[PDB]
């Protein structure tokens, strides 16, 4: 099996700048390399085939170079369509064997996220199970950090997070971290918590209630 | 003219089977190799199995080896792949794709071209879940949801099967500061999303905010009213 | 074209295999299953063996190959052994061509075969050109004209070249080419007819490019010596010769210098009475004339004293003076003046009557070929017949001189370097064999052609001079081609070695054998096309019409 890493999984880029994909091939797979770009809901369409030949009707931004071992997928002047998701595959062995992709988000200044609490619905209490979320809103970049604390204690294994694409108007992701518990669990505490830690945060922001409707 | 219209996806239950169909048009099938790939929801292209016209030559990934098979009809311009003991790791979109090679008669050789025409995929979705409208709960907005002055406020779409739902705000009139976010599967086999919006702290009172959950798979709509909590 | 024959065959063995395969019992082991892998056809073989077949007969080179062999591993699984992409693998390493698989960028390969289209035209062009030209010429009423039969074999010559051009592409045509990628793939490899004819095709265009410039020498030579003067001296050195040492003759005399004589006895230092007189010091074309120029105003002033011969010498033209002081040289005043009726015919202007009745004396019986040529000389009055006689060396300075360098250098090619078809870029062989005796025929052309300057100034200073004369119009083709050629096979060679192919020098190729290919028809053209002569007698011939 031939392994293809690729590199970078995701990068940070302004419309215009130079942005180099590599991608490297634990064996000789020749010549025979092909990049693929996957615009988000569509299938896949190629760019560049055998590592440098320019398919028809691409942009000449797109270029290709390598050989036998590495192979490096270049556009020269990011354009607002290029800012998608790009695979190089190998068709040198079966299994044929693809990159495992790499994102190109656009780039922009840091900006922390505004922080919001939701206590659970009282008609989703009378079902049986409290749903609590927390929402870090309008934050670049997407790496963020949402640790929920019910009575001063830490959560684990019982909390699912949820991200946006990245917003077209401006630039910044948003999440949203949802804490599930019984109604039964929910009864038993009192103080619910969700600290949030991110890189445009000297401190970290934590928004709580606690069992008050309000 | 020259493509490949994917068909024979939906949902399937582990165990059970599917015949995923490709169909070719607009070129000579039969001179061309053809493959299917897939893509789990969050990860990556997997390449899964290819055939070619002879067809001696025939292999497939590792993990469907024995439980998948491929096969295709020259005279339908047609290409399956039937998938038989199904597991959840299955539930992905299934492209097919051609490849062109060349026999070299002088020498014996062969040289491949890859996989440059795609399909549009079909979706495959393996759950034991039965269709079901979603619960829609409000996000209430409180003084623990408000920044300065502005508010947020939402609506918890929740245990549904299986995608996907569309939410809206308003019905229609609302779409700036609106946040829809990608669905969750659930340890339960059901998903849930949620739709959320940044609005001003003064306009709480004022403006009604409705959120209009439409799940078609089930034929449902729901419209919640949003009501800001107190005390 | 090529590929098509081949694609049948190889589908023939195809459904041949598939059906031979299908006569054979099932088997009772585990075995790799019987297959027609594209390649070959191989039966059911047990697990854990290499199994052969002899190499497939669809194949060019089937004949040099069949006593070899084709293998093919049956893996341990049941299953044949496969190669990357799970497509069928054998080692036909011994079935392989003799040959290589030379790849063509998309864009080379459209430019090539343009650029391969302009050079097969300009040849044909030139083909036609040299054959119309040569039907015009032997086939009409300049059918036994010396002058032009110089010409037909410069032609016959260009026509050898272009036609060794045509063979040679529509064999390498031949090569097997497919498209691989982008690129265009091209076998080397030709078959054994293949390969005899380009050979054959490759000597005789090389035997061509020699006899192009030995034909050009002739050409150049030809001019040179037609316009010397002509003189009596020219005329009395090609009936006798020159000559420095004595030797006996007919009668046994010291005859010396052109058919004079020194002593009367049978003696050598007594000889030596007139020769030292005559030059009146202490035998060369400096010194030894001063014994011919006597002769001939001796031979003039004895005309002048014979009252028979007189009034014959008075009437004609100066040429045909030249040739009754030749019968007297010869003869003497009393001999040619015995010849009445023959004389007196001559006096008349009656040439044709003259040279029969010349013929039928027993002076023409003696001496065939010096009567044949003084006859002529009276017969049309023109220098012909001694022009004429140089035609059978130019033969051979034309045909045989080229045969003298390249037969050899085709039996050297044979015994050391035999590659399909001989374009070689060895320089070995190409330089001392082929390139020495057309650089060193441009190199007496080169001397020739100032030495014609001289002697066409002097011509047109002199009353020998007006500019539609065809003997000038003649120099306006013969004095083009030797720069024009001589330039571009010279500047050619000392520039061939430059560059590794190239992309410059592949350019450079073009525009030099393109110039090349209507070399051909330039030759045709200014010659036969552009005569004077030429064009009137088809002004005759098609308005007889
Ligand atoms: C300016 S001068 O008057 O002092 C003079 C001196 C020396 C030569 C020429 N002329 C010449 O160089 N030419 C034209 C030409 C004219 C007449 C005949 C011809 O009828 N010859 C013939 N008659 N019978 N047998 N042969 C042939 C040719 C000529 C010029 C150029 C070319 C080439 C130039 C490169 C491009 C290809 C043509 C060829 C010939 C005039
Ligand atoms: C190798 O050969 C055997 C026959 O010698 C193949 O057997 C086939 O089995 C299938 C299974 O039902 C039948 O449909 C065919 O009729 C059989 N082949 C015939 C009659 O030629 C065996 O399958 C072959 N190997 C592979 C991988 O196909
Ligand atoms: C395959 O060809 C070989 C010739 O290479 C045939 O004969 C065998 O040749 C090997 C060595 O090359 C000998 O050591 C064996 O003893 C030969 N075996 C014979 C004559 O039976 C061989 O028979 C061919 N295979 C078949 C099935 O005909
Ligand atoms: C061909 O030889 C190989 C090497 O001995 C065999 O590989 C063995 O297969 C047997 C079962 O047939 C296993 O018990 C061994 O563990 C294998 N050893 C290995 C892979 O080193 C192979 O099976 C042989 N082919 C046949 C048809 O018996
Ligand atoms: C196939 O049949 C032909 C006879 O038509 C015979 O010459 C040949 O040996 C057979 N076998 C193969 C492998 O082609």
């Amino acid at each position: 099996d031939i392994q293809m890493t690729q590199s970078p999984s995701s990068l940070s880029a302004s419309v215009g700048d130079r942005v180099t994909i590599t991608c490297r091939a634990s064996q000789g797979i020749r010549n025979d390399l092909g990049w693929y770009q996957q615009k988000p809901g569509k299938a896949p369409k190629r760019l560049i085939y055998a590592a440098s030949s320019l398919e028809s009707g691409v942009p000449s931004r797109f270029s290709g170079s390598g050989s036998g071992t590495e192979f490096t997928l270049t556009i020269s002047s990011v354009q607002p369509e290029d800012f998608v998701t790009y695979y190089c595959l190998q068709h040198n062995s079966n299994p044929l064997t693809f990159g495992g992709g790499t994102k190109v988000e656009i780039k922009r200044t840091v900006a922390a996220p505004s922080v919001f609490i939701f206590p659970p619905s009282d008609e989703q209490l009378k079902s049986g199970t409290a749903s609590v979320v927390c929402l870090l809103n309008n934050f670049y970049p997407r790496e963020a950090k949402v640790q929920w604390k019910v009575d001063n204690a830490l959560q684990s294994g019982n909390s699912q997070e949820s991200v946006t694409e990245q917003d077209s108007k401006d630039s910044t992701y948003s999440l949203s971290s949802t804490l599930t518990l019984s109604k039964a669990d929910y009864e038993k505490h009192k103080v619910y918590a969700c600290e949030v830690t991110h890189q445009g945060l000297s401190s970290p922001v934590t928004k709580s209630f606690n069992r008050g409707e309000c | 003219q020259v493509q490949l219209v994917e068909s024979g996806g939906g949902v399937v239950q582990p165990g059970r089977s599917l015949r995923l169909s490709c169909a070719a048009s607009g070129f000579t099938f039969s001179s061309y190799g053809m493959h299917w790939v897939r893509q789990a929801p969050g990860k990556g292209l997997e390449w899964v199995a290819v055939m070619y016209y002879d067809g001696s030559n025939k292999d497939y990934v590792d993990s469907v080896k024995g439980r998948f098979t491929i096969s295709r009809d020259n005279s339908k311009n047609t290409l399956y792949l039937q998938m038989n003991r199904l597991r959840a790791e299955d539930t992905a979109v299934y492209y097919c794709a051609r490849e062109k090679d060349h026999y070299d008669i002088l020498t014996g050789y062969n040289y491949y071209y890859g996989l440059d025409v795609w399909g549009q995929g079909t979706t495959v979705t393996v759950s034991s879940a039965s269709t079901k409208g979603p619960s829609v709960f409000p996000l209430a907005p409180s003084s623990k949801s408000t920044s300065g002055g502005t508010a947020a406020l939402g609506c918890l779409v929740k245990d549904y099967f299986p995608e996907p739902v569309t939410v809206s705000w308003n019905s229609g009139a609302l779409t700036s500061g609106v946040h829809t976010f990608p669905a969750v599967l659930q340890s339960s086999g059901l998903y849930s999303l949620s739709s959320v919006v940044t609005v001003p702290s003064s306009s709480l009172g004022t403006q009604t905010y409705i959120c209009n959950v439409n799940h078609k798979p089930s034929n449902t709509k729901v419209d919640k009213k949003v009501e800001p909590k107190s005390c | 074209q090529v590929m098509d024959f081949l694609f049948e065959k190889w589908k023939l063995y195809g459904d041949q295999c598939h059906h031979n395969l299908s006569l054979l019992p099932p088997p009772t082991e585990l075995v790799c299953n019987r297959t027609f892998d594209k390649y070959s056809c191989w039966p059911d073989t047990p697990a854990n063996t290499t199994a052969n077949i002899s190499c497939p007969w669809y194949l060019p080179w089937h004949h040099k190959v069949q006593h070899r062999f084709v293998f093919k591993r049956c893996g341990p699984d049941g299953q044949w052994v496969r190669g990357p992409r799970g497509q069928p693998w054998r080692d036909a390493s011994q079935c392989q061509m003799d040959g290589e698989e030379i790849e063509v960028q998309k864009e080379v390969a459209k430019m090539y075969s343009s650029f391969q289209v302009m050079y097969t035209v300009g040849y044909s062009l030139s083909l036609g050109a040299l054959l119309l030209a040569l039907a015009i010429l032997g086939g009409l009423s300049k059918l036994h004209c010396t002058r032009n039969a110089i010409h037909a074999n410069l032609f016959a010559s260009f026509v050898l070249k272009a036609s060794s051009v045509l063979v040679i592409d529509g064999l390498l045509r031949t090569r097997y080419s497919q498209k691989i990628g982008d690129d265009l793939s091209v076998s080397t490899w030709l078959s054994d007819g293949a390969v005899a004819g380009c050979r054959v095709a490759a000597v005789f265009m090389q035997y061509g490019i020699v006899a192009n410039y030995c034909w050009l020498l002739v050409e150049g030579l030809y001019l040179h010596n037609l316009l010397g003067l002509a003189n009596i001296f020219e005329m009395l050195r090609i009936d006798e010769g020159l000559r420095l040492k004595i030797y006996k003759d007919t009668e046994g005399y010291y005859t010396i210098g052109i058919g004079h004589l020194l002593t009367k006895s049978p003696s050598l230092n007594a000889a030596k009475s007139e020769l030292d007189k005559a030059i009146g010091r202490n035998i060369t074309k400096d010194e030894a004339e001063k014994l011919f120029n006597q002769d001939v105003d001796a031979a003039v002033r004895g005309i002048l004293r014979n009252a028979k011969l007189k009034p014959v010498y008075d009437s004609l033209d100066a040429v045909r003076r030249a040739a009754l002081i030749n019968m007297v040289f010869q003869m003497g005043e009393t001999g040619v003046a015995g010849f009445t009726n023959s004389l007196r015919m001559l006096q008349q202007k009656r040439w044709d009557e003259a040279a029969v009745n010349l013929a039928k004396s027993r002076w023409y019986n003696q001496t065939p070929n010096r009567a044949k040529r003084v006859i002529t000389t009276f017969r049309t009055g023109t220098w012909d017949a001694y022009e004429r006689s140089f035609f059978s060396l130019y033969l051979g300075i034309g045909w045989g001189a080229p045969m003298l360098f390249v037969v050899p250098w085709a039996v050297v090619k044979c015994l050391f370097e035999n590659v399909q078809c001989w374009t070689s870029n060895d320089n070995m062989g190409f330089w001392w064999i082929l390139r020495f005796p057309v650089f060193l025929a441009i190199l007496i052309n080169f001397f020739i052609f100032v030495r014609i300057v001289q002697l066409l100034v002097a011509k047109l200073r002199a009353r020998q001079m007006h500019h539609t004369d065809y003997k000038f119009r003649l120099a306006k083709s013969t004095l083009t081609l030797i720069p024009l050629l001589g330039v571009h096979e010279v500047v050619f060679a000392f520039v061939t070695d430059e560059h590794a192919q190239g992309t410059l020098r592949s350019a450079k190729l073009f525009f030099d054998l393109f110039l090349s290919s209507f070399q051909g028809l330039l030759v045709a053209v200014l010659y036969c096309f552009l005569n004077k002569e030429v064009q009137s007698e088809l002004r005759r011939r098609w308005h007889r019409w």
